[PDB]
């Protein structure tokens, strides 16, 4: 038998965390880089997440009411005889065992979308000589590389990487930047009028021979198209492979069509005919892509069935029926598939997108198209 | 009179619901053909149809209905039925009503809204059967008020009673053929049910728990205590409310949820004081707006200390959110249903009275043991550990929405389908008053005069058997320990003599198939001669049994149909004067017997009456027709169980629907199960539409006499070891021809179990009714003949173990206790036992869960014996040692015996009560139930047996403790489990100090 | 020297999730 | 702030060792779950030095002063605890549907070490009996 012994103070530092099967598998790999990772926004107020190499879980402590006590096996340091009690079944003692912790609760792992902690990093618009500019302001916050960044934010690599390419990041100077939505998509226009200018291959594009293209005529000093710059074009616009990039053609044309109603049609809600014309005539030539006002859905709305007028998501209420009375006075009916990337941002429940509907305001139908009226 | 009072009321019902989302809906004008088949062409709304209330109108007012509908696409809307109030007077001479029509004139000289002359059907009235009508005069009138005038006028002249409890919305619902549950679309013509959506709608459902303070040991008090936290839940969605003037710091959000079907993320609003609370709460209510509040035991606690606490705040609830209490002290609002869980518990979830708390209803049925606190170490932890007391709270509303989400939604809601009633009623309701419904709807639709209320006097003791239980052999019984079994020769001779055509019966009768089709027949049959001719050698016989379970598929609804049990079918001085007679030739009428008791000197009588096989098919034939719709939902539930299982495993891809149209069609068929068992008490109830105590007794001695010739069988060919009223337990040999498969053509197999298809088999000869007929022509009164039987036994088991208990008296058994287990060992049934009885030691519950189980070890008679002889002696040495080998914390915790006054204090409780009025004041026990906590102490010596529950709580004890009659108890106990059931096994008293008496030697062969 | 034992609970209890912060775990 | 959790050693001793074969893992770990509270003495350093020599009770190792508390035997999946003189314990060793996991947090030099994986537990409901 092993005779169960108790220390007069348990070591608090352990604690329990539930291994679910792919953690178990996450575990036993040595080939990771990092392999889990504790990681927090701030040490008093943000939730706690548990990393791996390439997913996030948001940690949960569970408590439970009863007592429960780890054993660990030792080797007792003098030869100790105990009295036998009135105690029946019992074998030879061969090992000693002893309750070292006392644990009243367990670490849940919930797999959560990973976002980047973007709290001290600045806003890059283009603006020359920034890196006077980063010490007109006094960010105390330094990062010098993007790893560092990655390392203090509450994601994993590839998540982070993703994320920073998707929210157009990048490096002026050796400072860590993020593009303003402006001089990002003006970059762009300039990339894509000399990459046709010069007959580049769209799916082949490289670094190098495309920042050579851009820089060519204009100064240095005054060229804020920098090789980082280029890289974030690239892999914001482009999808890498000797790794090369190929152009989201789609993609592209949706991010010119949210600029095009970013700059042009905020304030009034032209018809869409027109709008199309002036939207055209702004790529540079030869650029293949066809349209229609669906792939701007989520980013637009309809004062009336055939007109189109911008809206930013990011205006919009975090209170359900305020944002809904907002949506309603801006449109009286609306149609299904211009109202649901609207909704998807306030409840993550998954259910029939008509029932997330059916908490304040109604749907009524029609021929083919259902519109919501709140009463 | 209150008339206007009445409009009044109407009004700030309307103001209420309108501020809710109810406003009038009126369709709009359509003079097309009101026509039910074709729907997408009428101008309208279609609506799920979800409450209704009698009201009263406004252009005098309008009596009508007011219908509260949910939509297809999320919204909501109220319309209105209008309909004239009548109700018909009978005449005892026709010739002159219109004499009896100008008395009636002058009583009701401004009363009257109209009349006419309308022809309905009186079964007591002689040649009715051959198309002679009763005539009726309807008389009309415009509302319920002018309807209990004319009573009032009416009654001096019978002094010198119809209709009192006949629901407004009721009339409406039957005569429109409304029904809340079911889909319609709201038409000036009125409504046309669509038929083709069915899966029901999803109401907001609120589920509440309140936490309020209370003083030191006592009760709460409404009139003073205050309200420190109201958790609640809506829809999967968790919200607590705080009192902060009370509650010592913040709550933040939590999560809680107790097994991963059931979510409960938690969100707070810390008010800072109780009015704001009671304006958070209210104004969340209004922003939602629930159509079901659903509490446990909130009519009796929650909702009259809110009232009172509201009237304090001068807030006025009605005014707020529209629930009020009605006349009956109960809450209850127009376009909320207030669902109390704690009806439903009582009514209909089949548990004794000691496991109606919340813990025992959670454990049972949703399956897990929630947080538990003591209420003294509540109130300080408010202040001291809140979020302990707030994790009490939240685990309270999530028992309660997730109990009435899986049970008593689905439930009463597939109830309201069938029964014409609001959801409230029909929670509410005597399964009595339910049945009435169902056949007062029946009968209005077969054109069918409901006969008036019996009033006639309560033969005192019309209390007749009911049931017949009987106590056979007592005893551990075991499929590993042999038993002697005494064949009677003449039973196998005629189970031999009755096999080829009882096998014949069970291929065609009991399978409906045809023995055309069978594969296997002589080579079973050959089989089961080879079992019943070795059985037929070796006739006295030492051998391991089979436990078998035996017991007839609704037992009462199948006596009642098949031999066409309705109360017109009674006599009553007269059948066949003008009604043919001699088709069965036995005049029509077939006898049967019934027991008759009189209690004067108390004696029994057999009698016999005769049941007319002509009698109009009104009440069998809801009956028969409700059986076979349950049998169709069953059907649809296996077919549904299979789709649940042949498709993909995307859980969540549009099959989540199909889940809930499973749950749907399991609370169909269960909500037939109760409306059909409730058929055979209604016969008996006071005050019942349709009441025969004969009927009674020929549906119990039918049974009874069905039961017994089961028993001379099995008393034949076996041991029969208990009984009651319905149910056969028995051990059989295991030599007995068991189990075989027929195979079919088709490659399926069809199930045998020989001793069922033998018991069934001789119901069909002995009590198959072959007199059934009904109209094969209505016009020129065509009867046809045939024959019905739906009785059938079936077999479940066979069981590991069997436990029966003795009684204390001589040559006498207990009834209504036993215990049986399963194969794996665990425990299928127990009844009777201390655990169900008031009053008992939980120590002695440990004990006895302890000992059942160890019967089942060892291999003989001996070594189970020897197992519980060594129990005995553990339990001899923590006794004999009057506890000195124990914690003194342990103990004191266990010394508590609970017991329910079922009255006032104004027995050994009621001393207690007193003693409890004398020391926390009179009024603590004015109402029942306080704390009745007791030990028996051995100190005072010589106190009376009603000064034994002696207040302990408040107080060397294992000196105090009276361990020879807490031993004596355990004796008690241990006679009935152990010791006696052993004598009469012929094993001498394990427990010694309990002497077996002379009386059990001598009741055995000794 | 016998003064060790086990308060019984009745029922076996499992807590509300709740988040963790980094001063949660030191 | 962020951290690792070093689950190096662990890892390497897990593949250099065979399958976990009994309850205890090769690195010779425990756990246990009681419903209820285990009610222990608030000092141990002057009470262990009351208890006889005799009885051993209370033991003394390399200056803590450990309680011996009980005695574990175990019988297949069936298993027993006796706790002092008067309480026995009946429970099995049940396989985890999620294998848990201990680690250890030290808050020194902000390091984080997986300490263990288990698979199985011992677990006690039934109300405790004297030890006979
Ligand atoms: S028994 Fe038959 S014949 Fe007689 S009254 Fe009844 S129905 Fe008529």
């Amino acid at each position: 038998s092993i005779n169960l012994h108790s220390a007069p103070e348990y070591d608090p530092s352990y604690k329990l965390i539930q291994l679910t099967p792919e953690l178990l598998d996450i575990i036993q790999d040595p080939v990771q880089n990092h392999q889990l990772r504790f990681k927090s926004l701030d040490k008093d107020k943000s939730e706690v997440v548990l990393c791996s190499h390439d997913k996030t879980w948001v940690l949960k402590q569970r408590k439970h009411s009863n007592t429960v006590l780890l054993m660990r096996e030792f080797v007792p340091e003098q030869p100790i005889t105990f009295d036998e009690t009135l105690l029946f079944g019992l074998s030879k003692p061969y090992m000693d065992v002893v309750g070292f912790a006392k644990t009243e609760s367990e670490f849940e792992t919930r797999e959560t979308h990973g976002e980047l902690n973007l709290n001290s990093v600045p806003i890059y618009n283009g603006e020359l000589d920034f890196s006077d500019k980063i010490m007109k302001r006094s960010s105390t916050k330094v990062i010098g590389t993007l790893e560092e960044l990655l390392e203090n934010s509450p994601c994993s690599a590839l998540e982070g990487i993703s994320k920073w390419h998707k929210i157009g990041g990048s490096v002026k100077d050796g400072v860590l930047c993020i593009l303003s939505q402006d001089f990002l998509f003006k970059a762009l226009h300039v990339l894509l009028m000399s990459a046709m200018a010069e007959s580049l291959d769209l799916q082949h594009l490289n670094v190098e021979d495309t920042h050579h293209a851009v820089g060519k005529d204009i100064e240095d000093e005054f060229n804020p198209y920098t090789r980082e710059i280029i890289e974030t074009v690239l892999n914001k616009f482009a999808v890498q492979e000797n790794n090369t990039w190929r152009l989201r053609i789609p993609f592209i044309a949706q991010w010119y069509g949210i600029q095009a109603l970013r700059k042009y049609v905020s304030g009034i809600s032209m018809p869409i005919d027109e709008f199309l014309i002036k939207w055209k005539s702004l790529f540079p030539p030869f650029f293949p892509c066809d349209i229609d006002i669906d792939m701007l859905r989520g980013y637009h709305f309809k004062p009336t069935d055939k007109t189109v007028q911008y809206i930013a998501k990011s205006t919009l209420p975090m209170d359900p029926k305020e944002r809904f009375k907002v949506l309603f006075r801006l449109q009286s009916q609306w149609d299904l598939e211009d109202i649901k990337p609207l909704i998807e941002e306030l409840n993550s429940r998954g259910m029939k997108i008509d029932s997330f509907i059916m908490k304040y305001a109604r749907r009524k139908r029609l021929g083919k198209k259902t519109v919501v009226t709140s009463r | 009179a209150l008339s206007a009072q009445q409009l009044l009321n109407a009004s700030k019902i309307d103001d209420i619901d309108s501020m809710m989302g109810f406003e009038r809906y009126v369709p709009p004008q359509y003079n097309g053909r009101f026509d039910a088949k074709d729907i997408d062409q009428i101008p309208g709304r279609v609506g799920w149809l979800t409450n209704m209330h009698a009201t009263l109108v406004s252009q005098q007012g309008i009596s009508g209905v007011d219908f509260y509908f949910l939509d297809e696409e999320g919204g909501s809307f109220k319309s209105t039925v209008v309909y004239d109030p009548y109700f018909f007077i009978a005449c005892n001479d026709e010739s002159r009503v219109n004499d009896v029509e100008e008395l009636v004139k002058k009583y009701l000289e401004s009363c009257l809204k109209s009349l006419q002359i309308i022809r309905k059907e009186d079964l007591t009235m002689d040649n009715h059967l051959l198309g002679l009508q009763k005539t009726l005069i309807k008389l009309s009138f415009v509302n319920s008020n002018q309807l209990f005038e004319a009573r009032k006028l009416l009654r001096p002249i019978l002094q010198d009673i119809r209709e009192y409890d006949v629901p407004y919305h009721v009339r409406v619902s039957i005569d429109k053929d409304i029904r809340v549950g079911k889909w319609y679309k709201v038409t000036q013509q009125g409504f046309i049910e669509d038929t083709r959506k069915i899966a029901f709608a999803d109401p907001v459902v609120m589920a509440f728990a309140i936490a309020t303070t209370k003083p030191p040991l006592k009760f709460p008090d409404s009139a003073v205590d205050q309200i420190m936290m109201i958790s609640y839940m809506i829809d999967g969605e968790g919200f607590l409310i705080t009192n902060r003037e009370i509650i010592s710091e913040d709550i933040e959000d939590f999560e809680y949820t107790p097994k991963p079907e059931y979510p409960g993320f938690f969100t707070i609003f810390n008010e800072n004081d109780e009015v704001a609370l009671l304006q958070r709460f209210f104004e969340h209510i209004r922003d939602v707006r629930p159509t079901v509040i659903s509490t446990f035991n909130g009519d009796f606690f929650d909702w009259p200390f809110i009232h009172n606490r509201s009237k304090i705040h001068g807030l006025d609830m009605f005014d707020e959110i529209g629930f009020a209490p009605d006349a009956e002290g109960e809450y209850k609002s127009s376009y909320c249903s207030h669902m109390d869980c704690f009806r439903w518990v009582k009514r209909d979830s089949y548990l004794p009275q000691g496991s109606q708390g919340l813990k025992a209803v959670t454990q049972s049925k949703l399956g897990y043991n929630p947080i538990e606190l003591d209420p003294e170490l509540m109130t300080p932890y408010a202040f001291e550990k809140p979020q302990h007391l707030s994790e009490y709270s939240v685990s309270d509303a999530v028992a309660t929405y997730y109990l009435y989400m899986k049970y008593v939604h689905p439930f009463i809601f597939s109830l309201c389908t069938i029964i014409p009633l609001n959801p409230d009623e029909t929670l509410r309701k005597g399964t009595g008053t339910l049945c009435e419904m169902l056949l007062m709807v029946q009968a209005y639709q077969h054109n069918i005069l409901l006969p008036n209320k019996h009033t006639d006097p309560i033969l005192e003791s019309e209390t007749y058997v009911g049931g017949h239980v009987e106590s056979l052999e007592a005893g551990v019984f075991r499929s590993d320990l042999k038993n002697e079994f005494k064949i009677d020769p003449s039973a196998i001779d005629e189970l031999l003599q009755e096999l080829p055509e009882a096998l014949k019966f069970s291929v065609e009768v009991e399978n409906k198939s045809s023995v055309d089709k069978v594969t296997n027949f002589e080579e079973i049959k050959n089989q089961i001669t080879q079992k019943l001719l070795e059985l037929k050698e070796n006739n006295i016989r030492n051998e391991l049994p089979l436990i078998y379970h035996v017991d007839v598929a609704s037992m009462y609804p199948n006596i009642m149909t098949t031999n066409r049990l309705q109360p017109d079918s009674i006599k009553a001085e007269r059948d066949c004067a003008s009604c043919d007679f001699n088709r069965p030739g036995k005049t029509c009428a077939r006898k049967l017997k019934w027991a008759w008791r009189g209690e004067f000197v108390s004696e029994i009588v057999e009698r016999e009456a005769i049941v007319c096989q002509r009698e109009n098919p009104f009440y069998v034939d809801t009956v028969k027709s409700f059986r076979d719709r349950r049998y169709e939902f069953k059907g649809l539930a296996k077919t549904w169980k299979g789709n649940l299982s042949k498709i993909d495993p995307s859980d969540k891809h549009a099959r989540d629907e199909a889940k809930k149209m499973i749950v749907l069609y399991d609370s169909l068929q269960l909500a037939h199960k109760v409306i059909l068992n409730s058929f055979y008490g209604y016969v008996m109830r006071k005050g019942s539409r349709w009441y025969s105590m004969e009927m009674a007794g020929i549906t119990c001695l039918t049974g009874a006499t069905i039961i017994q010739m089961a028993r001379a069988l099995v008393e034949r060919v076996g041991r029969p070891l208990e009984l009651d009223t319905d149910g056969i337990w028995c051990i059989l040999p295991k030599s007995f021809p068991e189990t075989y498969f027929f195979t079919l053509e088709n490659g399926k197999k069809l199930y045998l179990s020989y001793p069922c298809s033998m018991l069934n088999y001789r119901v069909h000869q002995k009590f198959t009714n072959h007199q059934y007929q009904e109209l094969k022509d209505p016009l020129n009164y065509i009867y046809e003949t045939h024959s019905e039987n739906t009785i059938f036994f079936e077999v479940d088991g066979p069981y590991k173990a069997m436990i029966l208990p003795s009684s204390k008296e001589e040559g006498k058994g207990i009834k209504k206790r036993y215990a049986v287990f399963n194969e794996d060992g665990s425990l299928a049934e127990l009844k009777g036992f201390e655990l169900k009885r008031r009053g008992e030691l939980q120590l002695i519950k440990n004990f006895q869960s302890d000992i059942f189980k160890v019967f089942l070890e060892g291999d003989t008679l001996e070594g189970c014996y020897s197992a519980v002889a060594s129990v005995c002696n553990r339990w001899l040495d923590v006794l004999d040692s009057h506890g000195l080998m124990l914690e003194d914390e342990d103990l004191v915790s266990l010394i508590c015996e609970n017991r329910s006054m079922s009255k006032t204090l104004k027995s050994t409780s009621i001393t207690t009560a007193r003693r409890l009025g004398d020391f926390l004041g009179e009024d603590m026990v004015k109402d029942k139930g306080l704390q009745c906590k007791y030990i028996i102490s051995s100190k005072p010596f010589n106190a009376p047996v009603t000064e034994r529950a002696i207040p302990v709580a408040i107080f060397d004890i294992r000196t105090i403790i009276d361990w020879g009659y807490y031993r004596e108890r355990l004796g008690s106990a241990i006679q009935k489990i152990i010791t006696i059931p052993a004598a009469l096994q012929g094993v001498s008293n394990p427990v010694p100090r309990v002497e077996h008496p002379d009386w059990l030697k001598r009741k055995i062969a000794t | 020297t016998v003064k060790i034992w086990v308060k019984y609970n009745e029922g076996f209890s499992n807590a509300v999730r709740k988040n963790v912060t980094w001063n949660n775990l030191w | 702030p962020s951290v690792d959790i070093d689950a190096s050693q662990w890892q390497k001793l897990t593949q250099s060792r065979e399958k976990q074969t009994t309850v205890i893992t090769p690195l010779g770990m425990m756990m246990l779950e009681i419903q209820g509270e285990l009610e222990l003495p608030k000092d141990f350093a002057s009470l262990a030095r009351r208890d006889s020599p005799n009885e051993g009770r209370f033991s003394e190792q390399d200056g803590e002063t450990l309680i011996r508390f009980g005695s574990l035997q175990i019988d297949g999946e069936r298993a027993t605890l006796f706790v002092g003189k008067k309480q026995r314990l009946l429970g099995k060793v049940t396989k985890l549907d999620v294998p848990m996991g201990i680690m250890h947090f030290n808050s020194k030099d902000n390091k984080v070490e997986l300490v263990d994986v288990m698979k199985y537990k011992v677990i006690f409901k039934d109300r405790p009996l004297p030890i006979m």
